[PDB]
């Protein structure tokens, strides 16, 4: 074989989770480095707790972007849920996190439903992730998002069935790549 | 038993045409003829327009065919053009005159699809109002491919995926998405274009490019025990511009002119020494590259090719599955 | 989590692979696509056991942009053009990645040194990275640059300097939560 192996699996029917601070370069550009992390650390422990109950598996964290999957490792169907239910104990952990720090908290969260292919790449470390459009989808929806509010496109809210009043996310307004892509959009309550 | 195949080679070679052949042999033609009468019309107006750009200049060998110049030239960027009876009789007219027809023995020096004299020699076959295309019209057509293709079809309760690609250095790109778990590579090369340049920039010998293309392929990373079967295709047009005498290969490549027939060389019955001399040249030249790297790990299989003769192909597919099947691909 | 006086972060983005990236039952759902990017980035980690490169810790791959630090470790400054010499590296695969490929892929590199805070963060998994100002920083040269160009900012500019490197003023761009800066481009 002349290509290395490659450790990578398709999953369908799965959900993704994007949450972002709002301003974060701002944010650490006033307060030193050392009390950043910690105020950092302080919400993202927190964020990995909830993910376990929740039945989410947490990807990685790029600095201030915080992402999570559900239907993974193994097939769920109460995945859509975990998500939207995960996104609402992220929201309030943040207000805790926000209210005993002093620190401007606040994030974006973004959730759309669909295929994921999830692995490893490279040679040298290693850290699980996924690939496809509607992961793709589902980053752009965090930055659609609206602050303190869990985003939704309407593939996701098909999977809900019914359990949550939403309204109107007019995410086409606010991303270019929504409007665009012709993506329907809708804000949870 | 499932074999993937994969068909490379550069723009117009004939990757689309040997396809065609696979469904025509192992597996909507109103949509075909608004096709068929588009390379008739390109092929037309690329030979009139070429007229006045050559050095030294054709003339036409009629006054009166100057206003059909005109005509033909004016409807030449219409979008959606109704083909009314007037232009075939004016193509028709054009393509009598002497002056065009001279100009088009010089068609090597400009931009020209290789289905021109196919069509243009049949005008009013087409111009029919209940034409309806034969197998040739279908494997004249010619048409830019563009993004991957995958054709299916059975040879004894054999399965065989068939990938066609675009052959253009834009296309190229995609290649690679085909490149992992391919039974084998089936490399096509317009033999005949020696003459010639390539569209993408209008400089590069068409053969060289081909020839750089192979060595590419033949010494990709990534395809390093991968057999490559090669067609060396458009037969008949190679043989056709050897004889003429007009277009000489030791013009192009020098190394021609020290090159003899080899002794294990098989000529067709009835074959032309002259003719069998330049197939086999540019037989050696690809083989000469192959030859300098690969130690066994992969192997080249050379064939002559005309892709536009359903038989030929039925013949050399057959040799293809010997290959394949027998050396355990 | 331990604090760091002087470290050179380098983000190496490859822009022109989200739109090679595509979806079809051909190329299996982009799995080809990425059989390409896992080929780059191990070309790229290859890189990491040449002994004129053991003081790079590649830090992470955020999608098909290469994250790596020096200085991790601890002739002063040579860390900081060290990490110059791995992103002309770096160059030098991608090259050999598009000759293979028949593509045209081009590398876009942001610069930038200062202090950190390197350690482990979360309860899942003991991921070792980084944080600060110059992270994000850095960061913004690389979004804000140029295809086959390496940017870096004014204080960095000055450093790569003493070391022999010739800059060039970018101009002052906005950058977003940073506010004006003046950047600079490494000379070839
Ligand atoms: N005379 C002759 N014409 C041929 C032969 N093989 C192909 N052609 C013609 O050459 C033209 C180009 O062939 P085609 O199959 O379209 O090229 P291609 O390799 O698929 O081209 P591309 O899609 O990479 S741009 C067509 O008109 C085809 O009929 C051959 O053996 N003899
Ligand atoms: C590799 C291709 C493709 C399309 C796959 C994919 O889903 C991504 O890797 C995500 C979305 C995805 O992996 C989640 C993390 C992050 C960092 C948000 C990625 C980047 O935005 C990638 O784009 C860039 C610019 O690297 C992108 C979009 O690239
Ligand atoms: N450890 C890290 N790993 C990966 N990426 C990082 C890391 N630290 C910082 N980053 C990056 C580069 C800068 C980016 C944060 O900026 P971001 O793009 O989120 O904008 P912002 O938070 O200022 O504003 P906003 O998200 O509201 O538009 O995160
Ligand atoms: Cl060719
Ligand atoms: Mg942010
Ligand atoms: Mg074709
Ligand atoms: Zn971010
Ligand atoms: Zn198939």
């Amino acid at each position: 074989m002349m290509f290395h192996k490659i450790y990578i699996q398709k999953h369908d029917n799965v959900s993704i989770l994007f949450a972002d601070i709002e301003g974060f370069t701002s944010l650490a550009s006033q307060c030193t480095a050392q009390e950043l992390v910690m105020t950092l650390n302080e919400l993202f422990a927190r964020f990995d707790k909830l993910a376990a109950e929740n039945h989410c598996l947490r990807i990685k964290i790029l600095g201030d972007c915080y992402y999570c999957v559900s239907g993974l490792p193994e097939a769920r169907a109460d995945h859509a849920h975990c998500c939207v239910e995960m996104g609402m104990d992220m929201i309030e952990a943040i207000s805790l996190v926000r209210e005993m720090t002093g620190v401007n908290v606040n994030m974006r969260v973004g959730i759309h439903s669909g295929r994921v292919h999830c692995g490893v790449l490279g040679l040298r470390k290693w850290q699980f992730d996924v690939w496809s459009n509607d992961v793709t989808l589902a980053n752009h929806m965090e930055a659609g998002g609206k602050a303190g509010r869990i985003h939704i496109t309407k593939a996701t809210l098909s999977y809900l069935n019914g359990d949550y009043e939403v309204e109107p996310g007019c995410g086409g307004e606010r991303n270019a790549y929504l409007k665009e892509h012709s993506i329907e959009t809708f804000l949870i309550l | 038993a499932t074999h993937r195949l994969l068909l490379l080679g550069a723009g117009e070679s004939g990757k689309s045409t040997i396809v065609k052949q696979m469904r025509i042999l192992h597996v909507e033609k109103a949509t075909k003829v608004q096709d068929i009468k588009n390379n008739l019309k390109e092929a037309i107006e690329t030979i009139v327009a070429a007229m006045s750009n050559l050095v030294p200049p054709v003339e036409l060998a009629n006054p009166e065919n100057q206003f059909r110049v005109d005509y033909i030239l004016s409807v030449m960027n219409v979008p959606d053009f109704d083909f009314p009876p007037e232009f075939y009789e004016h193509a028709k007219a054009l393509w009598e005159d002497e002056g065009v027809r001279a100009c088009y023995e010089r068609s090597n020096e400009y931009q020209l699809i290789d289905c021109a004299q196919y069509f243009l020699d049949k005008i009013d076959v087409i111009k029919q109002d209940d034409y309806v295309p034969s197998d040739q019209d279908l494997l004249r057509c010619r048409v830019l491919t563009s993004g991957i293709f995958e054709t299916k079809f059975q040879v004894d309760k054999v399965n065989f995926h068939m990938f066609d690609v675009g052959g253009q250095r834009d296309e190229r790109r995609k290649w690679i998405q085909c490149f992992n778990d391919v039974t084998a590579i089936i490399f096509v090369v317009a033999s005949s274009s020696y003459n010639m340049v390539i569209r993408e920039d209008n400089q590069t010998n068409r053969l060289q490019e081909a020839l750089n293309l192979f060595k590419s392929i033949w010494n990709n990373r990534w395809l390093r025990t991968i057999s490559v079967i090669l067609f060396l295709n458009k037969q008949d047009l190679l043989a056709e511009k050897v004889l003429a005498g007009k277009s000489k290969i030791e013009d192009y490549f020098p190394e021609f002119a020290r090159y003899t027939t080899p002794e294990d060389a098989t000529p067709e019955p009835g074959e032309d020494p002259r003719v069998t001399r330049a197939k086999y040249f540019i037989r050696d030249e690809f083989l000469r590259i192959s030859t300098a790297s690969g130690d066994g790990r992969h192997y080249c299989y050379p064939h002559f090719t005309c892709a536009v003769d359903t038989e030929n192909i039925r013949r050399v597919f057959n040799d293809c599955r010997d290959i394949i099947q027998r050396m355990h691909l | 989590h331990q604090s760091y006086d002087c470290v050179c972060v380098m983000f190496a983005s490859i822009p022109d692979f989200k739109e090679f990236y595509t979806e079809s039952d051909v190329n299996k759902e982009g799995l080809e696509c990425l059989r390409l990017l896992n080929e780059i980035i191990a070309d790229f980690d290859d890189l990491l056991s040449k002994p004129k490169f053991s003081g790079v810790e590649k830090i992470k791959t955020i999608g098909s942009t290469y994250m790596a630090a020096t200085g991790l470790s601890a002739r002063q400054y040579m860390h900081i053009g060290t990490m110059v010499e791995f992103a002309y590296a770096l160059v030098g695969k991608l090259d050999a990645i598009n000759k293979h490929s028949f593509n045209d892929f081009k590398l876009r590199v942001g610069i930038n040194h200062g202090p950190v805070i390197a350690g482990v963060i979360g309860a899942q998994k003991p991921q070792y990275d980084i944080w600060g100002n110059t992270v994000n920083v850095a960061s913004r040269m690389d979004s804000t640059g140029v295809l086959d160009k390496i940017q870096v900012t004014e204080e960095t500019s000055l450093i790569l300097q003493t070391l022999g490197y010739t800059c060039t003023c970018r101009g002052i761009i906005n950058v977003k939560g940073k506010g004006d800066l003046k950047t600079y481009f490494v000379n070839t």
